[PDB]
Order: structure tokens, then C-alpha cells, then sequence
């Protein structure tokens, strides 16, 4: 029984960074080959595991969390990265296992006159640990007057959207990332890569 | 309207360091982006590094290692710790407060590296 | 790096005419651009933000266009407290990024 992992990568559509989707795949039979070959997904990069051995191990579970993002801010996902998505909408741990697989899908995210439905958090009362994910809209208390949770003078909401458009340069592009994360638990193990 | 105030500039040698201070009245430090920018006597705005609201703090490539900036979040104010100054960090140092559509900036102080 | 070419140096004009002033910047930026305002021994204040955006509490006249690489400030009509330095930062960064020279704005 082969993997969803071409249904993942795919997919239509992907969600929103402060709202990362994943999937788990288990009980299963992988192929790593397809995802290693295939061309555009370029900016390949893993940790603690090699592209060329993945194949080889088998794991408990692999969980596949996928999301959209800037392209200067592919840099942020990795371990023990730092900064605006790093800390408040996706963060990896410095011990991670697993790798981060991420290509430019300006042709189908952008949009002329800006794609707003990208969002991203940018204010958070403290990082995230990782693997959190926090989808509360509540408006954020950043004066020293509470505003009762109605946007206002020095407390807005927490989400900023990207705003994709065709044009502007590589970084500000949009760029569709899957997060590959490979999970060991002591118990069988459900999915093997042959 | 927002007011943050800096203070610890003035003179210091050459080769010293010092260290500035901001507040802010109506607003909480901690739960904000707060920058530090430059502005040499004539010459164009610098900036110089960022504090965010989580606590990351990212630097310019020419002030690595000789800035650090930091927030105590009791006394709800923000410090600007500046190593090994030259004769070129010589300026007016802003604490400014970046929000997506407000930047609010305090009056500055001077800081004059010199004998 | 990015750096922004800020056009013209000194822009002289009388009250009452439209200031038109241009920014350029070394790489597309995309609408990721802020302009600046700073009397003489004052500091900075903010005017338009991601490069279209009026700032709260800036008079209607103040007006910003463009995209990617060439950028224009415009002021409908000079009064006389317009008459200030103009800076154009970039914020591919956010917070980040570099500042323009700037335009200083006198005539007598």
C-alpha cells in the first residue's frame, strides 16, 4: 500500500502558515525516489537523516505538515532557526528529525491585485514551542490600555496577510513547503521505504 | 499619542561602551517591536538592530558583535548595550516602535565618541 | 544589499506646488516601502507605508505610487510645515531595512 505523500505535495490547495495542516502517514509503504527526483522542489534539505538513506529506515509515523510562506522566509524552517515564522507560526526543534522540502509556486499562489487569503502571525505574547500551531484571531493586547478585544489604537490583530502578486522578486514570492517529520515511538513500525 | 522616551546618551572615549535606554508611557515594550536607529550628524538614517515582541533580536552585518539589545520586561523599558565604540559611532540614537501601519519614534540622544 | 537612490537631491519649489518625489532601489522590493518625514532637528515621522498607504493622522495631500523598483511620493500642495527632509526605506525585512539619503525640500 503506497504513500499519499504525491497527494500531499499536489494538493490544490495549502493552508495558511499560522495554520500549517498536517497530514500522518502510516501503515504504509514509502517511496522517497519520487520526491528526490522530481525537479522543482529544489531547496531540499534534511537533518539528522540523508536524502540517500531515507529509503532504508522505517518509522513509527510520518507526519507531513505543509503551509505557504514567503520565499526569503524558507530560510526560517529549519532547526534552531529564529524570526518572524520561526517564532510565532512554525517552529522546528534543535533535535529535529525529518527534513523540509519547499518550491516556488508563484505560478498558482500569486495573484494579480494581491492574494490576501495567506495569512501569517506576526505578534504573539511568547514563541511557540515546536510543532505548536495557535489559529486564535483575539486581538492582541500591545498598549497599556486594554481595548476589550476590539481593534483599536495600540492593539490589533495578530494576522497579517502576504499578499502574493505575480511580480516582485524571488523572495517575496510565494513558496509552497512541506515539512517531512519522521517519528519514533518504540512502537512498530508502520512504514518502511522500500 | 505614542511617546518613548531614550536616555543614557553623552560622551564616552574611544574604545568604551555604554549603554542607552528607552521607555514608553502608553504602551508595553515587551509586546513590541522596538528598533534602534542612528542618524550620523548629516548623513542618512542607519538601522541599527530589532528587538521582537518574542524576544529575537537581529543585528546589521557591520555591528555584529559590538551591539546587544535587550528588554527587561518588569521595568518595561528597552537597552541598547554598545562594545568597542569608534569615532564614526558617533549620532543620534532613535528608539523606535514598528507596528504594520505606525512607526513611532522618540527624540533621541546624542552619543559622542571623542577625546 | 538593497540600496535606494533617492531623486532629487534638493527639490526647490514655492508654496502651494505639487512635490513630486522619486525613490529607486537596487532590487524589486516589491510594495515593501516606507516613507519618511523629519523636520530639522526632529525626529522621523512616518507618512506612507507599503508604498500606497497614508500613515493615520497625515493631511490627505500626502499621497504614495509605484512598485517593485521605481517609487514616487507625491504632495498635492506644499504648505508651509511641508517643507522637510523625505526618507524612503525599503521593508523587505520587516523592521528591517535600508534608508534612502534622502530629499531635503528649500527654496528661500
Amino acid at each position: 500500500n503506497l504513500c499519499p505523500f504525491h497527494e500531499v505535495f499536489n494538493a490544490t490547495t495549502f493552508a495558511s502558515v499560522y495554520a500549517w495542516n498536517r497530514k500522518r502517514i502510516s501503515n504504509c509503504v514509502a517511496d522517497y525516489s519520487v520526491i528526490y527526483n522530481f525537479a522543482p522542489f529544489f531547496a531540499f534539505k534534511c537533518y539528522g537523516v540523508s536524502p540517500t538513506k531515507l529509503n532504508d529506515l522505517c518509522f513509527t509515523n510520518v507526519y507531513a505538515d505543509s503551509f505557504v510562506i514567503r520565499g526569503n522566509e524558507v530560510s526560517q524552517i529549519a532547526p534552531g532557526q529564529t524570526g518572524n515564522i520561526a517564532d510565532y507560526n512554525y517552529k522546528l526543534p534543535d533535535d529535529f528529525t525529518g527534513c523540509v522540502i519547499a518550491w516556488n509556486s508563484n505560478k498558482l499562489d500569486s495573484k494579480p491585485s494581491g492574494n490576501y487569503n495567506y495569512l501569517y502571525r506576526f505578534l504573539r505574547k511568547s514563541k511557540l514551542k515546536p510543532f505548536e500551531r495557535d489559529i486564535s484571531t483575539e486581538i492582541y493586547q500591545v498598549g497599556n490600555k486594554p481595548c476589550n478585544g476590539v481593534a483599536g489604537p495600540n492593539c490589533y490583530s495578530p494576522l497579517q496577510s502576504y499578499g502574493f502578486r505575480p511580480t516582485y522578486g524571488v523572495g517575496h514570492q510565494p513558496y509552497r513547503v512541506v515539512v517531512l517529520s519522521f517519528e519514533l515511538l518504540h512502537a512498530p513500525a508502520t512504514v518502511c521505504g522500500p | 499619542e505614542v511617546q518613548v522616551v531614550e536616555s543614557g546618551g553623552g560622551l564616552i572615549q574611544p574604545g568604551g561602551s555604554l549603554r542607552l535606554s528607552c521607555t514608553a508611557s502608553e504602551l508595553i515594550i515587551s509586546r513590541n517591536y522596538m528598533s534602534w536607529v542612528r542618524q550620523a550628524p548629516g548623513k542618512g538614517l542607519e538601522w541599527l538592530s530589532v528587538i521582537y515582541p518574542g524576544g529575537s533580536s537581529f543585528y546589521t552585518d557591520s555591528l555584529k558583535g559590538r551591539f546587544t539589545i535587550s528588554v527587561d520586561n518588569s521595568k518595561n523599558t528597552l537597552y541598547l548595550q554598545m562594545n568597542r565604540l569608534g569615532v564614526e559611532d558617533t549620532a543620534i540614537y532613535y528608539c523606535v516602535r514598528d507596528a504594520p501601519s505606525e512607526s513611532d519614534w522618540g527624540q533621541g540622544t546624542l552619543v559622542t565618541v571623542s577625546s | 544589499e538593497i540600496v535606494l537612490t533617492q531623486s532629487p537631491a534638493t527639490l526647490s519649489l514655492f508654496p502651494g506646488e505639487r512635490a513630486t518625489l522619486s525613490c529607486r532601489a537596487s532590487q524589486n522590493i516589491g510594495h515593501f516601502l516606507t516613507w519618511y518625514q523629519q523636520k530639522p532637528g526632529q525626529a522621523p515621522r512616518l507618512l506612507i507605508y507599503d508604498a500606497s498607504n497614508r500613515a493615520t493622522g497625515v493631511p490627505a495631500r500626502f499621497s504614495g505610487s509605484g512598485s517593485e523598483t521605481e517609487f514616487t511620493l507625491t504632495i498635492s500642495s506644499l504648505g508651509p510645515e511641508d517643507f522637510a527632509v523625505y526618507y524612503c526605506q525599503e521593508r523587505s525585512d520587516w523592521p528591517r531595512g535600508t534608508f534612502g539619503q534622502g530629499t531635503k525640500v528649500e527654496i528661500k
